[PDB]
């Protein structure tokens, strides 16, 4: 019996991308080599299977810093974090691998996908 | 915007 | 350049009131009379005006209890806090005045928007 | 789904 408002989500996922330039109640520090990230735990789950494992564990959950593989790339998971925060992609010849690679350890399968067909396509 | 979902 | 997932955003909605459902991560109490509600500050300030004000006060932004004005009915708060989760609103002859009222304590200027066309409707 | 947005 409800009714629904169409544009409500991506409403909502536009005020969190304002919190987090903001840094308005961000509570993990993502550490990837020498390269530092601010965000929610709650989007971070909500987008990533290795998150939402992480942020479940009784112990991990509570820790406020979270160091990355040294093998994952810095560029990779910024583009990867804008992703989860604007549903916005940015996938280009020069980073397709490193965010494909990104995408698989953070546990992210539609990027994974549109990955492999956008390298499919080149080869 | 509302629809019927 | 981007490429954009059309349901991101509602994925990421849909997992944020899985988070909810199970208790993760969830950081606030929101107290109206007798009833308690539990959510994620960051959810409601992406939703509510009233919310958004609160939760970047310097002071009130570390409290884990927030208690509504005694007149906001507890039944009202919960339809807008389901909407603020999953973009449906359950609008109903006998609570559309209880939800409008929530609405307008809540700064919420959509929900305000279809409840007003909604009664105008009936008169 | 991905889209031109
Ligand atoms: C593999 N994989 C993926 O591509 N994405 C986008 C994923 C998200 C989650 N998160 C959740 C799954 C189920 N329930 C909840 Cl409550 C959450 C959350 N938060 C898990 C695995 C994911
Ligand atoms: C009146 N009113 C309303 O109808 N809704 C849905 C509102 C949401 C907010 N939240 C935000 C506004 C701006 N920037 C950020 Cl970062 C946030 C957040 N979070 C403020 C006022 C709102």
């Amino acid at each position: 019996s409800c009714i629904q408002f169409t544009r409500h989500a991506s409403d909502v996922l536009l005020n969190l991308n304002r919190l987090r330039s903001r840094d308005i109640l961000t509570d993990v520090v993502i550490v990837v080599s020498r390269e530092q990230f601010r965000a929610h735990k709650t989007v971070l789950m909500a987008c990533s299977g290795l998150f939402y494992s992480i942020f479940t564990d009784q112990l991990k959950c509570n820790l406020s810093v979270i160091n990355l593989d040294p093998e994952i790339n810095p560029e990779g998971f910024c583009i990867l974090l804008d992703f989860m925060y604007t549903s916005r992609l940015n996938l280009r010849e020069g980073n397709i691998m490193a965010v494909m690679a990104t995408a698989m350890y953070l546990q992210m399968e539609h990027v994974v996908d549109t990955c492999r067909k956008f390298i499919k396509a080149s080869e | 915007a509302w629809v019927i979902p």
